[PDB]
């Protein structure tokens, strides 16, 4: 089961700090390290830091200005990285990964994305996207959800609980205005559907609220 | 510390062939090297240890090679799955530090995307705005352009569009182009057209849609 | 039994202890320093065996103070107990000798 | 002997920004960098040892980095009392030597 669980965003204000969770399951040793890794979007992955759980003490990248500051909960078996005094420089998503004590990861959390705005949390609206009367139907029929309004990233769009996983596609969202906007499209067989249902899951991790959205033909 | 060189940090090959991704070292590091494969929108998964070492439920397709300063990870018939970035990371000194990533890409058959419109929805015309959605799926190559004209006339104003990265199911690209306009100008208007230009096709892919 | 043979014993468990402990902290200690090669704890173990038997090829050695000084206390630990070990073969060697006579 | 090759040898950078001035070593020195400030008609000043230590009465802004045959000096946040040359010196191997000096402009 999921070894490293990570919260999904975290919204912060410029000049504020945040401290960002991983919670480990599984076997744990008196040897593993959790370290903390940074990747910008588009670009790769930045080392920042360490921790040894069992004794406490934790090592930095020195390259980079330090905002980090981990510790490590020994009864909760949770490390936590404190980052402060933000900047939209420090946007991204922070990834922690946990190593035997023999230098590779063998296993990383989902990452918790971080977003550095003055802006204000908002759940995003979710909208059906069924053919029109004349869209004439081949062999397949494609559906899809329009999420909107939102802020900030990301959403997880889902189609019947994950059951349906091919023929999926999510694009990425675009910023106008504070917030964002994303379509998901899914393609079934054209005689299976209405006759079994298709629905929509789209959480939003940076205010707790998932919903779910039937796709379902138009009058 | 330790600079790790991925280059190119872009590889194209066809479906089946030969994929070889290449680490530099800045010095001499034993076998103290790792691979790790990132998926769109995935996190980072390990699939070779210690420069050659396989992993479990890592696919035996994959394998790595090469010991002092110069590494390799290969992959022997590439296929879809397999699209993705790439990452060596070293343990011999500290710090541990990455490669800067090789994306792996894949040149497949030229394909004609699949066109659907989408009128606004009820739900949110209530709420005071129309978006008419229009969907490009499954084309490769992944350049192609898309017209919206309403009532025969080219629109340009609020069309924001949207593009996937190559598609690890079968290796095609998609795209997705919205037009927003309030309930009201959505009202005085009756045909709302979506066009696709694309390489496998003189003419044009239209949808369109009359309210 | 003979004192001799239980301090032996007695050094070789409490030895296995320091090259343990000592692979622990060798780590806890590199790490952190711009690099440091002591780094990861199966080759540290080696480093602590090879330390205690003196042999120090190295392949690999502390770079930090709190490393020295966790090398210096496995060097002393496999000296003495390597010591003690001659020691107590000595005795032993003494007593059956004056009895062959 | 040790050359410590500094390049840039002047450094241009607006006000408040991030700068790192570099010092690369002819051959592998571990972490025996040092880093020295010296202002115009001033005597030389220790900013950080051993590459990556903080000294005591130094701005926190200062910090270094770097192993083997590659420094950096870096100034988060630049002001105008920084404005002056910059030295690394290394104490690996008989006789210390210094680089050749980088100007911080702003
Ligand atoms: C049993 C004998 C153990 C000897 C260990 C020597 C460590 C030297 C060192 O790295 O020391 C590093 C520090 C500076 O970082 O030097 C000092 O000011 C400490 C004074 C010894
Ligand atoms: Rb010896
Ligand atoms: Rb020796
Ligand atoms: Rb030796
Ligand atoms: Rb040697
Ligand atoms: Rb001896």
């Amino acid at each position: 089961q999921v070894q490293l669980q990570q919260p999904g965003a975290e919204l912060v204000k410029p000049g504020a700090s945040v401290k960002l969770s991983c919670k480990a399951s599984g076997y744990t040793f008196t040897s593993d390290w959790i370290h903390w890794v940074k990747q910008r979007p588009g670009h790769g992955l930045e080392w920042i830091g360490e921790i040894i759980p069992s004794y406490g003490r934790a090592n930095y990248n020195e390259k980079i200005q330090k905002k980090a500051t981990l510790t490590a909960d020994k009864s909760s078996s949770t490390a936590f990285m404190q980052l402060s005094s933000l900047t939209s420089e420090d946007s991204a998503v922070y990834y922690c990964a946990r190593e035997r004590g023999d230098g590779y990861f063998a296993v990383w959390g989902a990452g918790t994305t971080v977003t550095v705005s003055s802006a204000k949390t908002t759940p995003p609206s979710v909208y059906p996207l069924a053919p029109g009367s004349a869209a004439q139907t081949n062999s397949m029929v494609t559906l899809g959800c329009l999420v909107k309004g939102y802020f900030p990233e990301p959403v997880t769009v889902t189609w019947n609980s994950g059951s349906l996983s091919s023929g999926v596609h999510t694009f990425p969202a675009v910023l106008q205005s504070d917030l964002y906007t994303l379509s998901s499209s899914v393609t079934v067989p054209s005689s299976s559907w209405p006759s079994e249902t298709v629905t929509c899951n789209v959480a939003h991790p940076a205010s707790s609220t998932k919903v779910d959205k039937k796709i379902v033909p138009r009058d | 510390d330790i600079l790790l060189t991925q280059s190119p940090a872009i590889l194209s090959v066809s479906p089946g062939e030969r994929v070889s991704f290449s680490c530099r070292a800045s010095q001499s590091i034993g076998t103290d090297i790792h691979w790790y494969q990132q998926r769109t929108n995935g996190s980072p998964r390990l699939l070779i240890k210690y420069a050659s070492e396989s992993i479990s439920g890592i696919p035996s397709r994959f394998s790595g090679s090469g010991s002092g300063t110069d590494f390799t990870l290969s992959i022997n018939s590439v296929e879809s799955e397999d699209i993705a970035n790439y990452y060596c990371q070293q343990s011999n000194r500290w710090p541990f530090t990455f490669g800067s990533g090789t994306k792996l890409e894949i040149k497949r058959a030229d394909a004609a995307p699949t066109v659907s419109i989408f009128p606004p929805s009820s739900e949110q015309l209530t709420s005071g705005g129309a978006s008419v959605v229009c969907f490009l799926n499954n084309f490769y190559p992944k350049d192609i352009n898309v017209k919206w004209k309403i009532d025969g006339s080219e629109r340009q104003n609020g069309v924001l569009n949207s593009w996937t990265d190559q598609d690890s199911k079968d290796s095609t690209y998609s795209m997705s182009s919205t037009l927003t306009l309030t309930k009201d100008e959505y009202e005085r208007h009756n045909s709302y057209t979506c066009e696709a230009t694309h390489k496998t096709s003189t003419s044009p892919i239209v949808k369109s849609f009359n309210r | 039994s003979a004192l001799h043979w239980r301090a032996a014993g007695a050094a070789t468990v409490l030895l296995v202890i320091v090259l343990l402990a000592g692979s622990y902290l060798a780590v806890l200690a590199e790490r952190g320093a711009p690099g440091a090669q002591l780094i990861t704890y199966p080759r540290a173990l080696w480093w602590a065996c090879e330390t205690a038997t003196t042999v120090g090829y190295x392949d690999l050695y502390p770079v930090t103070l709190w490393g020295r000084l966790v090398a210096v206390v496995v060097m002393v630990a496999g000296i003495t107990s390597f010591g003690l070990v001659t020691a107590a073969l000595a005795t032993w060697f003494v007593g059956r000798e004056q009895e062959r006579r």
